């Protein structure tokens, strides 16, 4: 629900017009991406 | 649709070629090279 809700602002009229102008590129991600997390281990060791 | 130029930028939802700044351009050009095959026929005459 929380992301359909990111998706929808990009629909919104102010958003639209921007995508009008020039492509818009949004990161909707949770700051998942200056992460050190090791996916070696956390997600493996999730999955296992 | 849109154009950025020198120092001014020009946005239209349809074209840019009916936006006036090109318009009159686009016109303007293409009037002048029909006559001036016109007068490689020499088909303009001397009184018009």
């Amino acid at each position: 629900d929380e992301m359909a809700a990111m998706l929808l602002d990009l629909c919104t009229v102010e958003t639209k017009v921007a995508a009008a102008g020039a492509p818009v590129k949004v990161d909707l991600t949770g700051g998942l991406g200056d992460i050190k997390i090791d996916m070696a281990e956390l997600a493996a060791k999730a999955r296992e | 649709t849109s154009l950025i130029a020198s120092g001014v930028h020009y946005h239209h939802p349809d074209g840019v070629l009916f936006l006036t700044q090109f318009t009159q351009v686009a016109m303007a050009t293409v009037a002048a090279a029909q006559v001036a095959e016109m007068r490689e026929q020499g088909a303009f005459v001397e009184g018009a």
